[PDB]
């Protein structure tokens, strides 16, 4: 944590920094690369060898033993669906530069040179994104013909983004305290490109799957956690006071 | 030494912000940010890896030492006992006691399970609910509470100390658990009220009360199996 | 041969009948039997021997009282004679005979150890006898009580008794 | 192979981008115009002002350098930017609790994904021939022989450099006798069966493992 | 960590300020739970994603077929391609190509680049 004070106050302790003194370093680096290796080993062995067999019990006696307990036995004509390929390419490029434009707005400047600039880019954006609004309307969803749109919730949010952006504007008007949150949540907008990238779809699903299987864990923790919690409070009800 | 010092990750932003404000801020960043990137997380990932790696050749050896056997063995051994132990119980059975047969019914029964669940979750909220200065009826109620909730917390172990064989009752590994919090619990009513308690005595005897929320997640077994190995280590 | 009219029911239990440890494994599961087959099931307690059947003088008249009960139209016969199914191999009656297992045998020092000591030191009287039970293939090995909880061993008796009533 | 795998696995290398771009925008607009001075964490070398500084601290407090310091410095009643024409917010308190908990469990799938997708040669006992050897049998072989020149031509035992690892009693004779070299070793080198009739098993394998040139695989 | 250890080993009582090392025994809480949580759970979670992967990773498991080697190995069948090797056709060139082409020079030029750097 503090591990160059602790040096540090050691290095100065044999003098200053020459060749005689200054030495004692090789007994922090020591201490550090020597102690943190003797952890990892104690811990992850203990953590991979209990932990494997625990599962192995979890897959070898829960999977057989219940094998054999169970052994006991509007319009639609003249759509155009085509531009849908040069569109998915195209489409990435307009959120990589949609986000980069968000990234480049000044927050400090309340009155910006640059802000102004910056909110034409957001018209033009908002403006063609809501044309693919449009668009969805020829393929099948819309809330109806059996919700193929409530089907891919994927899809929904390419909307809720829209929208955001869209109320946004009817906002200004006013000049009220309520935008200034909802310019926060259009930061949603890295998030579009996952629906029509096929590659990170994979990836974005596995992760919530890994949390499914982690939920066993997780959960272990968070009680343990919040039991020593409980009797952290007990022991400094209000002790660590200093005037 | 100010390189490894940036490695350990300890350190790293100060001495960058000694260099930011001596050759200024534009370049200097990208020479300790590759350090951390390839010097700390690629080595943190590659000794993860080996130690990671290397533990599957004795994992895999150790499958032919048949510790996992062995293993196996004592879980499905002690099982049988809990099972076959409810036979001589619902025999025993075939001064009347006649009752003891409803008593058991009771205990396996879903309304009996989820009643000792709720009782749990209110005990976290009787020691959950600490605060630096409560209000002085608040104390009352936890004082209270935490009375009531020992009563009935005991009330339904002898219940299964009686309901089940007594012998029966320690073979499983939580209900030899229950045991020891709830005992624990009699003794602070005791040192409570004979003021013979200390500050070391207060601590461990909160903390087996807390120790009674493990009485959530009871079902899954995916814990059940990590305690039952690392006891056999 | 032929068919009694019925197929008297035994159980030879884990091990011998002449302590209590095996007695209680079965009591209770008599009791299911009779609560789910009523007047379908019947039950008969008998303390002589039925090996000794040509198909003493006490044994002379047990056959034939089974028979009775059995011509009244299943049938428990409760005896402590059998110990293996050769004791009942040596008469052609049709009887189905049931077996309680104890798949390991650690867990019967474990058991006799926990209803008294006086018992204690008999287990190799008894451990033997089941050892004794774990050499009769399917042929002399039909019924299967292998879980340990009733609820899910009980049942696993009346699905073999639907093989004619 | 590290290098390699990162390689194959860059659309989770990306994810931990797209957390630090999403974290680093919502951290500039909410606490974008804290009042910046010396000795608070919130400093001239340390604010959510410009995207880079921004996604520097971010960094910083991935590494767990002092981040729970910032997280107070960001709490709300701190004073407001000189710029501006009270200013904090308590949204901190979530903000690095969140970012470094996403932020390393991310960490984690990010190194466990190489490992894992790399697990081959982690686990590996070295003593059963590898991909290793085959290499090495090939620059022997190159320095015996160069572009495209080999098919058989063999007439001297100068190919003793395989040691112990895959004339010792003349199995390397009989081996011999039984790319065309390359295949012959591996199918012999592990030794699958000693029966007289790999070839007529094996020759029943490769048709249904694979697709190229079969003329070759028999020999 | 080390800064609300020392403020917290100096607790004398509810509200009252602190007492230079009134109870080093507190230390022991702090490190039970660097231990518990931060150390040994940690390792699980880590342990247990390295499992869980393990199953998904070994899905196509197909006990049916030997070892990994051999799918290495027979997917390595379409290897022994030509390798560049232009051996010097003239006497001048090969002379040089030798002895650059010697160990003792690849040896020989490592210790220069060790010197370089010192
Ligand atoms: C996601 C990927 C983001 C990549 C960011 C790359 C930025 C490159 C350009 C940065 C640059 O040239 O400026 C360095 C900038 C400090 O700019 P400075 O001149 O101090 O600001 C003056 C304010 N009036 O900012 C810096 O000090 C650089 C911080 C870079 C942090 C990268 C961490 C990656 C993880
Ligand atoms: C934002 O992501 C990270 C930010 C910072 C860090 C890691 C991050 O990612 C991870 C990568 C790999 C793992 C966990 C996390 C898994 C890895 C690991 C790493 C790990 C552990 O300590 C808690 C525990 C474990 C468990 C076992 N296995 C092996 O890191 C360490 C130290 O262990 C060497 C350490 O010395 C004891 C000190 C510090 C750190 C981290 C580094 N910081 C927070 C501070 C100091
Ligand atoms: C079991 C759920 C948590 C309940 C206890 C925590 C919240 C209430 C206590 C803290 C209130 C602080 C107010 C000042
Ligand atoms: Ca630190
Ligand atoms: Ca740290």
């Amino acid at each position: 944590e503090d591990w160059n004070s602790v040096m540090y106050d050691g290095i100065m302790a044999y003098g200053g920094p020459s060749f005689p003194g200054m030495l004692v370093c090789i007994y922090f680096i020591i201490l550090f690369i020597c102690g943190n290796y003797i952890l990892l080993n104690v811990f992850l062995a203990i953590a991979v060898d209990n932990l494997a067999d625990a599962e192995s019990l979890t897959s070898a006696q829960k999977e057989e033993e219940e094998e054999k307990e169970r052994k006991k036995l509007f319009r639609l004509q003249c759509h155009r669906i085509v531009n849908d390929t040069i569109f998915t390419n195209l489409i990435l490029f307009f959120i990589l530069l949609s986000s980069i434009s968000l990234a480049a707005e000044d927050p400090v400047q309340h009155t910006s040179f640059r802000n102004h600039i910056l909110f034409y880019f957001d018209i033009v954006f908002t403006t063609i994104f809501t044309l693919e609004i449009i668009l969805k309307m020829t393929a099948y969803g819309a809330f109806l013909h059996k919700g193929s749109f409530c089907r891919n919730y994927f899809n929904i949010l390419d909307l809720l983004v829209v929208s955001v952006s869209l109320i946004s504007f009817g906002i200004q008007s006013s000049a009220i305290n309520v935008v200034k949150i909802l310019r926060v949540l259009r930061v949603l907008r890295p998030l579009r490109a996952i629906n029509r990238a096929k590659g990170l779809k994979h990836v974005v699903q596995c992760v919530f799957v890994a949390i499914r299987t982690i939920g066993n864990i997780v959960i272990v923790t968070t009680l343990l956690q919040f039991m020593f919690a409980c009797i952290g409070v007990q022991l400094f009800k209000g002790k660590l006071y200093t005037c | 030494l100010t390189v490894f010092q940036c490695i350990t990750m300890e350190g790293w932003t100060d001495v960058l912000y000694w260099v930011n404000d001596a050759v200024g801020r534009d370049w200097p960043w990208i020479y300790f940010v590759t350090l951390i990137i390839i010097g700390s997380f690629f080595v943190l990932n590659l000794v993860l890896g080996v130690l990671s790696g290397e533990f599957s050749k004795e994992r895999e050896k150790a499958k032919a030492r048949g510790d996992f056997q062995k293993l196996r063995e004592k879980q499905q051994l002690e099982e049988d006992l809990k099972g076959y132990l409810d036979w001589i119980t619902q025999a025993e059975d075939i001064w009347n006691r006649f009752c003891r047969r409803k008593c058991r019914a009771a205990v396996k029964s879903n309304v009996f399970y989820w009643l000792v669940i709720f009782l749990v979750f209110l005990n976290t909220l009787t020691i959950a609910s600490e605060h630096y200065n409560q209000p002085n009826w608040l104390t009352e109620v936890q004082d209270t509470a935490n009375k009531a909730l020992l009563a009935l917390f005991t009330a339904e172990m002898l219940l299964k100390m009686y309901s089940l064989g007594l012998q029966a009752y320690f073979v499983s590994l939580f209900n030899r658990f229950d045991c020891f919090v709830v005992c624990g619990g009699i003794l602070e009513t005791i040192l409570v009220e004979t003021k013979i308690m200390s500050p070391l005595g207060i601590s461990v005897l909160r903390c087996v009360r807390l120790l009674r929320i493990f009485k959530i997640t009871r079902y899954w077994n995916s814990l059940s199996n990590l305690v039952a190995s690392l006891l056999n280590s | 041969d032929v068919v009694p009219s019925m197929r008297p029911v035994v159980l030879v239990g884990p091990s011998l009948k002449g302590y209590e440890v095996t007695d209680m494994m079965q009591k209770a599961l008599f009791d299911f039997l009779k609560h789910r087959f009523e007047g379908r099931i019947s039950i008969t307690r008998v303390t002589a021997d039925i090996s000794l059947a040509k198909r003493l003088a006490e044994v002379q008249s047990e056959i034939e009282r089974i028979f009775e009960l059995a011509r009244t139209l299943l049938v428990v016969l409760d005896a402590d004679t059998i110990n293996h199914p050769a004791q009942l191999s040596k008469t052609s009656l049709a009887p189905i005979i049931v077996y309680v297992k104890i798949s390991s045998p650690k867990v019967l020092q474990r058991l006799i150890k926990s209803r008294g000591k006086s018992q204690a030191k008999h287990l190799n009287v008894q451990m033997v006898a089941a050892d004794k039970l774990a050499q009769c293939p399917p042929e002399l090995f039909d019924v299967i009580l292998d879980e340990n909880q009733l609820e899910d061993a009980c049942e696993h008796l009346a699905d073999y008794l639907e093989a004619y009533w | 192979t590290f290098i390699k795998s990162f390689q194959a696995l860059p659309y989770v290398a990306l994810l931990i981008v797209m957390l630090f771009f999403i974290y680093a925008v919502i951290g500039m607009q909410v606490f974008g115009k804290i009042a910046l001075n010396d000795t608070t964490e919130i400093n001239r070398n340390n604010n959510f002002q410009t995207f880079p500084q921004a996604v520097l601290l971010l960094f910083r407090c991935a590494t767990g350098e002092a981040w729970q310091d910032i997280m107070l410095a960001c709490m709300p009643g701190k004073k407001c930017a000189p710029e501006s024409e009270p200013c904090g917010s308590s949204f901190a308190v979530f903000y690095f609790i969140s970012f470094y908990m996403l932020c390393a469990f991310l960490i984690i799938n990010l190194f466990v994904a190489v490992i894992m997708d790399n697990f081959d040669y982690l686990t590996r006992d070295w003593s059963i021939l590898g991909p290793h050897h085959l290499d090495e049998f090939k620059r022997i072989w190159a320095e015996y022989d160069p572009e495209a020149k080999g098919r058989i031509k063999h007439l001297d035992v100068v190919t003793l450099l395989r040691r112990i690892q895959p004339c010792p009693h003349r199995v390397a004779c009989k081996r011999l006798v039984s790319n065309a070299t390359l295949f012959a070793l591996v199918r012999t080198a592990l030794r699958i069966k000693t029966e007289g009739n790999l070839e007529q098993a094996n020759e029943e394998l490769r048709a249904i493992i694979k697709k190229l040139l079969d003329q070759v695989v028999p020999p | 960590w080390p800064e609300l250890l020392y403020r917290s080993i100096d607790s004398h009582t509810e509200d009252k300020g602190p007492i230079y090392n009134y109870r080093v025994e507190i230390s022991i809480f702090f490190i039970i739970y660097i231990i518990i949580i931060a150390f040994f759970m940690m390792n699980i979670f880590v342990g247990f994603v390295i499992v869980t992967f393990q199953e998904q990773g070994e899905q196509e498991y197909k006990n049916c077929e030997l070892d990994k080697n051999q799918r290495q190995c027979v997917e390595y069948a379409l290897k022994a391609r030509p390798l560049r090797r232009y051996i010097p056709k003239n006497q001048h060139q090969y002379k040089v190509w030798y002895v650059v082409n010697s160990t003792y020079f690849e040896y020989l030029m490592f210790v220069l680049i060790l010197l370089n750097t010192i």
